[PDB]
This record gives C-alpha cells, structure tokens and sequence, in this order.
RNA sequence: CUUUAAUGUUUGAUGUUCUAACGUUGACCCGUAAUCCGGGUUGCGGACAGUGUCUGGUGGGUAGUUUGACUGGGGCGGUCUCCUCCUAAAGAGUAACGGAGGAGCACGAAGGUUGGCUAAUCCUGGUCGGACAUCAGGAGGUUAGUGCAAUGGCAUAAGCCAGCUUGACUGCGAGCGUGACGGCGCGAGCAGGUGCGAAAGCAGGUCAUAGUGAUCCGGUGGUUCUGAAUGGAAGGGCCAUC
RNA sequence: GUUUAUUAAAAACACAGCACUGUGCAAACACGAAAGUGGACGUAUACGGUGUGACGCCUGCCCGGUGCCGGAAGGUUAAUUGAUGGGGUUAGCGCAAGCGAAGCUCUUGAUCGAAGCCCCGGUAAACGGCGGCCGGUCCUAAGGUAGCGAAAUUCCUUGUCGGGUAAGUUCCGACCUGCACGAAUGGCGUAAUGAUGGCCAGGCUGUCUCCACCCGAGACUCAGUGAAAUUGAACUCGCUGUGAAGAUGCAGUGUACCCGCGGCAAGACGGAAAGACCCCGUGAACCUUUACUAUAGCUUGACACUGAACAU
RNA sequence: GUAACGGGGCUAAACCAUGCACCGAAGCUGCGGCAGCGACGCUUAUGCGUUGUUGGGUAGGGGAGCGUUCUGUAAGCCUG
RNA sequence: AGGACCGAACCGACUAAUGUUGAAAAAUUAGCGGAUGACUUGUGGCUGGGGGUGAAAGGCCAAUCAAACCGGGAGAUAGCU
RNA sequence: UUUUGUAUAAUGGGUCAGCGACUUAUAUUCUGUAGCAAGGUUAACCGAAUAGGGGAGCCGAAGGGAAACCGAGUCUUAACU
C-alpha cells in the first residue's frame, strides 16, 4: 500500500460501518441440505447432526437454493417466501 | 471570514435542519424561511438557530 | 514575480458536426455563449451545450447578428 | 507464518460478488456547509474501488 | 419547624509547654587490651528535622531527537494550493527561478419568477454652474454596465427598475465530460412538496470560470440498527452537522 | 615554570597578588540508590567556587533587561477535599405518553490549598550597557570619564608628515574622521626575564655575484647473497587533426636497422590513499541554546512514620 | 611541425549545364541450408512435392535445451 | 640566601640537514632550554570509559581517543557503490 | 561496469588453480498438470506406521445491506418509471 509518500487509499477513505455479533451465529440453509439430514425433520440439532451447520450456530434461514423433492417437516427455522413455496409444493411442513 | 456559520431548525419538530451562512454585523435580525422538511414531507417555517 | 497559471480547463468542442449522440452528451465546453443552442440543444449554468435526444450534431449560423447555433437532428 | 492483513484496508473495504471491492467515498466528513446538496447526495452512496487500485487493495487484504 | 446561647464532644487553625516516637558525626559503662557496630545510662534537640508515596515550580546537569524541497552547484533571495491571459505551433494537452494580474470572499438579496426599461461620450440652450452636479432636445449606437483580476460572453439582454416570493428545496438520475487515483464537473428526466406567472412555462442559488483541505480523534441533533447471561443503559453504526 | 608523546612551546595554561561569592561545622562542595569517605583529624587570619593575573597610577557612570538577593497588600496556581447540579438503573404509582423514593453508579466541579510567576527594593571586580540635536532642548538606565589610539584592534590604506635607506606596503615617532579602544572577559606604563614577534647597525662570512679545487661515504665495475611498490594484454615513435572534448594505439603524414649500460625527469591525465574541498543521503557522531519531549538534582505543599497538655 | 584539398599532385584531376557508361553495402536478386508464424490439399496422433511471410537488439517478458554431483532403475551393465 | 647565574651527568626538544620501501611505526649529527627545584628518578600502590586524569592542548588513559580494547545484540541499518 | 555518450587519459582485474552470490520455511494469488466433482479435502492424533481410521475443521455451491434483516434478490427512498 506504499505510493510514495503519497497518502494511500486505505488512509485516504473513510472508515464505515461495524461488525455484528449476530451474523456469525447466523446461517443459511439452501434447500438441497433438506434431503441430507436424517430422520426427515429438520431443524437446528438435526443439522448440526447432519453437519450442515457449525455448532455455533444458533440461527438458521432456509432459501430457495436447489431442489427439494421429498416431503420435510421445519422447525425453528425462518424460510423464504420462495424456499416455503419450494417446501409446501414436495407435500412438506413450517412450523415456528 | 466575518459571515458566520447558523442553522436554519425546523419547526415541526422534527429536529430537522438546514445550514446556511450569516453576517452578523449587518442585518442582525433572525432569518426565517419557508424550507421543505422532509421528515414530515411538508414546507414549513425554518427558524435561526445556534 | 511571474511564476503562476491555472489548470487548463479542456474547454472546447468534445463533439464535432455529424456525429451521432446519444441524449445527455456534451457538445461544446464554453466560457461565454461564443455557440448558442438550437433545436434539441439546452444550455447549462456554465453555459455547457447538451443533447436533450439521441440524434446528429449539426451546426449553422443564424439570425441578424450570424451568430453560431448547435442543433440535433433526430436520426 | 499466515499473511497479516492490513487492518485499516480491512476496515475501509468489503468484497463484492464478483471479486471487486466497495468502500465510502472522502470528502463527506465535516466542512458541509459550503458544498452543494447534489455533490453530498451523490457522494452519500458506496463506490467499486477502480482499476489503478484494485491490486493496491488486494494485496492490502489478502484474506477477503 | 424559623432563630439563637454552651459544652463532654469530631476534626480546621495560630501559639506556647511537654515527652514517650524519632535524631545526635555530645559524655560515661559494657560486648572488648576495638575512633566500626550494637546495647545501656545521661544530656541536648523533639513531633521539628528527616525518609516513603503523591504534587506545583525550576532544571542543557544528563538524554533522545527535529531543524523541508525546488534551485543552470550550494547558500542568501524567491517560490510551494487555486483562478485569467499569453508562450501553446487554428481539436485537447504541453516546460523554465518565462511574460503579466488576481483569489483564501460577498449577497436572504446581490437568489427565484412576472411585468417593464435601455447605455458611454459629446454637441447645443438653460438660475447660482465652474472643462465636469440636475433639466430639454440632437448626433452616437454599447466606445456603457457586470459585487471583486483577466478571458470569453450578454439586447430575447446575463445590464437597470419594481410587485410577489424562498427552487440558496428533499430523494434520485438516462447520458456525458475531465482526471493515474482520491475526485471534480454538466445534465434532460421521474417522485414529493412549493414560489411566480392568465398561460405556455421558469426556478435543485448568483453572466461563467478563483473564494479551498483527504484521513484519523473527537463534539452536537436525530435514528430503539447493535446492545458481550437476560431487561435497560454505556459504547458503537447510519443520517445531518462542527 | 606547563602545554597539543608523533607537523604548533607561544602572546596560550599556570603563577605570587587582588576582588566577589558561598560556607557556623554533621560546613559548603564532591565521590557515592546507601552506608560511608574526602574537605579536615582543618574551624571564617579556614575551606570551596568564580574572575582577573607581579609591581606603580588607577579602576569613571548605568540596576532600565537577564541573573542572584531581600521583602511583601494583593492576583493566578497542584496534589488532596468534594457543595450543588445533571444522567443510568428500579420500589411503586400509572386503563397510559410518562412519572419516579432508597441504594449502588457515571458525570460536573462550589470550598481549602504552598512555593512559583505577577509586583516593590538592592546588587555590575554578576551577565552586560555607556546618545543626539541647535549655536538651551528630545530621548535614555546612563549616555565612554582617566588613559590610550592606522593598535595582535583602522575597511578605504602603502592614510599624512617626519626619521632611517640611493630607493622603506615592514619598523620608529608624532597626528586623530577610533569602519569597529577603554578601564579586574581589566586601562595605561613598567626595571628584570624570554630556544617569543618586528626593525636597524658593527663584526663575520661560499647566503650570493659565480663557482673552483680537495678529502672521505655512496653512485660505477667485479665476486657472494638478494627485496619493493606496480602490473588487462603489448610487436609500447613525432606531428597535425579527429574523438568522452588534452592520443604510443584512430585518420593523414614524417621519421625509424636489432639489443644493452650510465644518466635526467617532460608524458605515460605515472605510484601511493573507493577526494579531506563541494554536494548529496529524510546518513552518523560530538558541542550549544529562551528548539521539542523528557529526566537526575534542587525546591513547595498534602498524606504516613507522628503523640500529649494548654490558651485564643 | 607543412597543418584551412586526407596526402600526392592537379590550370584540370576546379566550377556550371547537359549526356551516356562504370565502381560502389551485411540494400536487392541468384544458388544451397536452418528456424518460427500462418494459410492451404492430400490427410489424420501429422509431416510434405507444397506456398506466403518473418528471423538486429539493451532493460525485460515468453519457449526449449546442454552439462555437473547425488537417489531409484541397479546384487543390473561396463571394468585390471 | 636564592623556584639566582655559566655549565657536565640527568630531564627535555627551539633550528637546520639527513632519513621518509628509514639503522628507527618519531630517530641521527650539529647547534639548543632547565639543570637545588613548581626538579628528576627507581620500587610498589590508587583513580576505569559518558568514566578517570588533565599548570587545559580535547591533551593523555598499552604505537589506538570529540568517548579505549575485547566479546555479544549482530547477518544492526545502508532508498548507496 | 557505469552512462546521453567510453579506444578512452572514467572503475575493476598481475596470472593460474580451488571456492564465491536469487536460497529455505510457512501463507496467499495466478498458470500447467493429475484425481474427484456440487462437491473437494483433511490437521493434530490412533495405527505392526508412506496403508487404513480420524471430516475437528477449511474452501465451494447466494447475494445485498453499516446493521437488524431480507433473499435470486436486496439496498437506497415515503416510493421508484
């Protein structure tokens, strides 16, 4: 990052913004790993058993991502308007 | 130099300002504008502050 | 005593005639109005002339005092 | 050893997508009243660091 | 409960006295046939002196350093950022300690809009009137004016005058120009709300181009975005601003 | 007398003398985290520091500035102490915006608080300073006194006049328009002393006109032993030109049979030392100071060690 | 040291104009060879009767190799 | 009597020549200063490097001194050759 | 060698022989190659030890926003053509 005496760019621009707590025990589950859990529920220890998610993970959204093609039941995860859709049209469940 | 910096407050109340310059030497009295504020989307009275 | 100057400025025409443009182009950078505008051309605050529609710069001279107009003829 | 990052480069910028690098723009930091409200208004929004300084970045931040 | 007399009584203070802390590089005894040290007796000082922590002043005694660059060597002098012209070779751009000048502001009207208007100079006649004050007409046609340099512009006036006003608005912005970059600049058009105009429309400051300072640290207003067990709060972020 | 051992011996240092200043003895001061030691087994006729530097005549005026010393009405001022205010939390009340005791807690900072600095006076053998104006007056702290002066000090300058020489930028004496002397960072003289600076004279001379001859040690030859610096390679001439700009080496031309020895130093930008001058490097080291930031030491106060009575 | 045609020398062997000829380079053509980059037709892990064209080079970038010691291949092969 | 005088030893070092790959990393020859004093000299001891010592020249402290020598941090750093 | 420029009278080398200078470690990005492929791969450790176990982890298949949050969208804005 040396110009020359030149003041460089990362001292040039400002800083901005902060790092939040919250997003690292946050995690996103795409739709493919609704089929790799065992058992057919689906939720946080059962994924963390499947190995989807770290055990440091405390939160979890489903997204339309993949393709889910065998009926699964959620629970204690948030899920998308579309990763719903995907959900209840291969006869599956949400619940909160 | 001499023309000092004020801010224009709204009054809505909604905490909303503007900031503008001044002579104070001459023409000492308040300014007052009507400005647009558009934390309640409305032109309202702008009066001198700081 | 005598060791100063300012940054040029680039004035000057950026877009010659016949060539096409797209609307929101630059024509000519001016000090003064030395080209006034025309058909399809608006003048800016520091006197800059733009396209206002996609066409063809054209210049002409015109009126009493033959002064020099910028026009964009729609292709 | 690992490399370091450059922590005020991790600080000023973040990875985009495809690979490039957004960061906030200078000169909206406190003599305000002087300038016009489009030139703070088209500053307010983020920016893609450009292609003169895109090597400069990432070897400022080589484990984004 | 208002006020006001005193002391046992708690620390504040000045003073004087005292001895038991503490000092003695006073005397004598002992350890001890030893100008050290220690103990002891006695005298002289005495809560002073002096030492520890904290603190204001002083402190080249000592220490660590800094004391720019450009530059027809270096130094002394000058300069260093911005704007106008010329050099600059009829697109842009273009150097020298090349030739000449300015800026580091101003204005809530000197901004916006509607309506209206047209200068300098001279000639002639006319009270105080002079070469030059106001008036009347004539020639003249911008030789004026522009808030401040210069260049380029300006009569549809961008110059002058008056009425109403706050668009010196908020979010955005097709598309362009100019920069290595940081950035700078112009911009039709869309949403909101507004001013002037019967209306068409004009208005996102001023005839344009100088009037400026990145980042970090921090201060103020707003914003429940975050808030380290939980609820707050501190602190941090975002927006406006110093 | 001493001094830069190894380019400087002196006008430099020291010195007897003198002045100021500190020091009352567990002295000041110094070496030492300290104990202790020197000062000194001394005691103000002593000891330290500082300056000047026998002796003779002397040593003028200024305390405005810096320093030191003394004294003080008052101003500001640290640690310590913590009056009052503001905010967070929650008991509770709230058909609720919201209010909100106590406790803990963040923040503010009333009051007390020494020296120092501000102010007054002294001190120049402390650091230092010492006029103009018109033929009385402004300014200042005071306006250079005595003595000396082209000087170890005088730029113009080889100042002017004189002495000495045929001829004297040197020397001696006088002068005074002292660029830019001056009175203990001493002024002016001074007999004696000096491997001290300058000038003049007698004597003496190979210093010189201008070199000659001679005596020894090398040089030279012979026998023995046997280095060094330097060295890209050499079949290693002159001139005029040219050329990274001063040619043995290029171009043109001239001269030149091969090789030693004794000599001399014009060139080989000869050898020796990565120039010491100059400049540069955000190089180094030492020294200075009212550069900055610190700090030892010194000094002020508060708390601890640290108590009792008494009076106001 | 001639030293201001490079020299000799030149009254042209100087200057002007016009002609035809010759010399003259690592330029161009001729003959033989090497390499690369392409495009081509037979053809295929391609090369060629072919064809056009390229081939000075510092800093530097890219491609392909030679040789040295050591390890396996290797108790193999060579060697009194 | 004398920090008196001339002058050997002894202590020094003013001038000149030589020498400067020296006889010698400071000397030789000829002259030269002091030479009873603040003299000189032998033996032993003490003062140590931001320190000593200095009749003071930044002099001397083992041929080294505006901060000795040895070992270490250490392959300091060198935008320079 | 260094330079705009060196036969240069600019540096370096007296000659020979031997030695003498882009390395190693760990990270990270790109290129070639090999395996596997919406998957890829293990570290320490165990282990009769280059096997095999060990998926703790790491990268990838989802981005936007300062963030909560939303999600093939999201942010900006009261809202975006």
């Amino acid at each position: 990052g040396f110009e020359g005496g030149q003041m460089p760019l990362y001292r040039r621009l400002p800083k901005f913004g902060f790092t939040s707590r919250k997003a690292a025990i946050t995690a996103e589950i795409r739709l493919s790993d609704l089929a790799k859990v065992e058992g057919g529920v689906v939720d946080l220890n059962t994924l963390k058993a499947a190995n989807i998610i770290g055990i440091q993970i405390e939160f979890a959204k489903v997204i339309l991502a993949g393709e889910v093609t065998t009926p699964v039941t959620v629970r204690g995860l948030r899920v998308t308007k579309g990763a719903r859709a995907a959900i209840e049209a291969a006869g599956g469940k949400i619940e909160e | 130099g001499i023309r000092e910096k004020i801010k224009l407050v709204s009054s809505a109340g909604t905490g909303h300002f503007y900031t503008t310059t001044k002579n104070k030497r001459t023409k000492p009295e308040k300014l007052e504008l009507k400005k647009f504020d558009p934390v309640v989307r409305q032109h309202v009275i702008y009066k001198e502050a700081k | 005593r005598n060791g100063r100057d300012s940054e040029a400025k680039r004035l000057g025409v950026k877009r010659f005639g016949g060539e096409s443009v797209l609307a929101g182009s630059i024509i000519v950078r001016q000090r003064g109005t030395k080209f006034h505008a025309g058909a399809n051309v608006g003048c800016g605050r520091d006197h800059t002339l733009f396209a206002k529609a996609d066409g063809k710069v054209k210049f002409e001279v015109k009126g009493p005092k033959n002064r020099k107009f910028i026009s964009i003829e729609a292709e | 050893p690992k490399i370091k990052t450059v922590r005020g480069a991790a600080k000023r910028f973040k990875k985009t997508g495809k690979g490039g690098f957004k960061h906030k723009h200078a000169n909206l930091r406190h003599i305000l009243t002087k300038k016009a409200t489009k030139r703070k208004r088209h500053l307010r929004p983020k920016a893609m660091v450009s292609k003169g300084d895109l090597g400069l970045v990432i070897a400022c931040l080589p484990y984004a």
